[PDB]
């Protein structure tokens, strides 16, 4: 159980949730404080056997949906840390590893060509992006380095969930929201996903909740 | 305007003062409001009314202190709007004219602060 | 000294509400919705008030008259609720969870104590807004309001003789609890429903 | 000075509010008790030398305007005091007096007609609706016994403002408030406007607060 605001999630082995940099969201020292917390969960995300990765960036992906929808595009300025619960269920017979990662300020890159990323290349909305080389990260990193970030591993055989709770991360005290996005969460399957006659989907489903908002 | 163009970067919170300068009989209503950055201008009154405004008269209340909250400015850049909208038509006796005049007073509080001195863009280019 | 004045002092006569004659040979008897909105003379008052609470106190009083004998009478109060007859010996009259009271033309008149039946805390006698979510809905009359009906009929079979009954129904409203005074109706009613004024 | 929530009145003469009925509006023992008290302003009404009067319906006056006229078309059962404020100014030139009423239950009736008042002749919205017969409010009682309801008198030699304090006024603890109103907010002319060669307009605004708000 993990009930914010109004809407929550049953969720039934709560894994051990990783505290993002060792810290935890807390106000400042208007405030809506109730509306906005609650649960936003996306799209199931069809992941097969030949998926390269799926990237939200925050808080783009929540730019249009419920009372966080509406109080950015009357506010100029939020702060909010994040809660984003990714579950993946499958059976026991399937196989697979994900890399869920919350990357701050992914600055994407584009491939073989020196074009800066335009506005329908970055902010993609609630719908995600797909990685185009998820080995490098799509900006000349590379994701054998990427456990530097707050990062949990859904391996199938051990566990189907992964809790990160994101803190504010940025420099100023608070940022205007349509114009910057902070946190990147991206969901890598470094082992893929297999089994024979049934090859198909094993969906995975993404449950962002803001916490403590600010806005102004 | 003069100081804040000998610094850079800006603060702190302004605030206007509107003062009515018609005849002692003069009667009439306004609606003054301060649109937050990044809000739309108001075109009419129903809109305007919805924003943090105030319901001036022309009464005893010839002076009106508005308070600006914290902007924090630092290309043309806009940080808010204040605009104005006439509640009642002007009432003015017979004897008066019926023509009258607002003026405004822009002041910062004590919490303005100013950093990083440039110099002025106001005079560029003399005899003797 | 002014005890006479008092609201429930004021309001609490036992007018006419109801006079309606049956044939015997709405088929040969008769339906009366209880509400306040019939006679002008308990109308009038009872429209000095905003918000009214009352045990009503039914005094059904019946005489006959043949164009004598000695008759059986139901008199069952069905509430806002459950459904009401429509003909004489309908499988309504037969109902264990109605109100009914049986009783004869030879007794002294028929009496019962009709509880405060609205769901609010209070009759609203003034209603300003519609009862449905259809913009033809009826205006001012408060689902809530609706006190019920108080169907009659007699329990005897046909008889050789063709009668008239006649049945005047008296409400006396009791532990009265008035709120919000109105100004008295000048004009004159014009329909039972609403509030119109001919000028 | 009259500050509710964001925005507010710079009243000048603060006449005797009239507490209607001797009561004061508070919550009974969702809200969210900050946003929707604040001074909605009606249009100014054209008041002349033949003019009826004026009547607003509350809460029907405000369902269109800001978030109150949010948090009626959202929800289902509001429970909410008013107080109402008319400013009239004028001159001292100027004569003529108010009637500042506030109607409980104001059922209307039509004229000459025994059909009920539609939609259209009842919810009028925020433009409110002028009285055709204001001698017998339009109901077939007399204006001369009006002043039983909550009332004040805006008499224009004498003052030019008048305040009501109106409470929760039902029988039910939370009511609809799209198909029902209490309220009748009704500025009868009792002695018209007059002056000779100005007898043009001369405004009156109407400063509804909705207070102490309660949403189901």
């Amino acid at each position: 159980q993990l009930k914010l605001g109004n809407s929550a999630i049953v969720t039934q082995e709560a894994a051990n949730y990783c505290c993002a940099y060792g810290e935890w969201p807390n106000y400042l020292p208007t405030q809506p404080e109730t509306a906005t917390d609650r649960f936003y969960t996306l799209k199931s995300v069809k992941w097969e056997t030949g998926s390269t990765g799926w990237w939200w960036k925050l808080p783009d992906a929540l730019n249009n949906i419920g009372m966080f929808g509406q109080n950015v595009q009357h506010h100029y300025l939020y702060r909010s840390g994040f809660l984003i619960h990714v579950q993946c269920n499958a059976t026991k017979f399937h196989q697979g590893a994900l890399l869920v990662v919350a990357i701050p300020e992914h600055q994407r890159g584009a491939h073989n060509t020196n074009t800066s990323p335009g506005f329908d290349d970055i902010m993609k909305g609630e719908e995600g992006g797909t990685f185009n080389h998820p080995y490098v990260l799509d900006d000349g990193t590379s994701l054998a380095c990427a456990t530097i970030f707050p990062h949990q591993w859904i391996n199938l055989r051990t566990n189907n969930s992964a809790t990160i709770v994101l803190p504010w991360m940025n420099a100023a005290p608070m940022d205007f929201p349509l114009r910057h996005n902070q946190w990147t969460l991206a969901i890598i399957p470094v082992v893929p996903l297999g089994t024979r006659t049934t090859s198909s989907m094993v969906p995975i489903t993404v449950s962002i909740a803001p916490m403590c908002c600010e806005f102004n | 305007g003069n100081i804040s163009r000998y610094y850079t970067h800006w603060s702190g919170s302004l605030e206007m003062t509107f003062m009515f300068c018609g005849s002692f009989m003069a009667a009439g209503k306004l609606i003054l409001c301060y649109t937050p950055p990044g809000g739309s201008c108001p075109t009419t009154r129903e809109t305007a009314m919805l924003g943090t405004h105030i319901v001036w008269d022309f009464g005893l209340q010839s002076s009106v202190t508005l308070i600006i909250p914290w902007i924090s400015g630092s290309t043309n850049a806009n940080v808010g709007y204040v605009t104005c909208f006439m509640q009642t038509n002007l009432i003015v006796p017979s004897e008066s004219s019926d023509t009258c005049s607002l003026i405004g007073f822009i002041a910062a509080k004590d919490d303005f602060s100013l950093r990083l001195m440039r110099d002025s863009p106001d005079i560029g280019q003399l005899h003797a | 000294g002014v005890s006479e004045t008092l609201v429930e002092n004021f309001l609490s006569r036992a007018a006419l509400v109801s006079k309606r004659s049956f044939e015997y040979k709405d088929k040969n008897f008769f339906k009366w919705t209880i509400n306040t909105r019939s006679f002008v003379q308990l109308r009038r008052k009872l429209e000095l008030f905003t918000y009214l609470r009352f045990d009503a106190e039914i005094t059904i009083l019946t005489t006959v008259a043949v164009n004598l004998p000695d008759l059986t009478l139901q008199a069952m109060f069905v509430p806002t609720g459950a459904l009401t007859p429509e003909k004489q010996d309908s499988f309504h009259w037969q109902s264990g969870s109605n109100a009914s009271v049986f009783f004869k033309i030879s007794d002294p008149p028929a009496r019962i104590t009709i509880p405060f039946m609205c769901i609010n805390s209070a009759y609203s006698v003034f209603y300003d807004g519609f009862a449905g979510f259809e913009k033809n809905g009826l205006y001012g009359i408060n689902p809530a309001d609706t006190i019920g009906n108080l169907c009659v009929r007699i329990v005897n079979e046909h008889q050789p003789v063709g009668f008239t009954v006649t049945v005047r129904v008296y409400m006396k409203p009791k532990h009265i609890k008035a709120w919000a005074p109105r100004p008295p109706r000048t004009l004159p009613y014009m329909s039972i429903a609403n509030a119109n004024y001919k000028g």
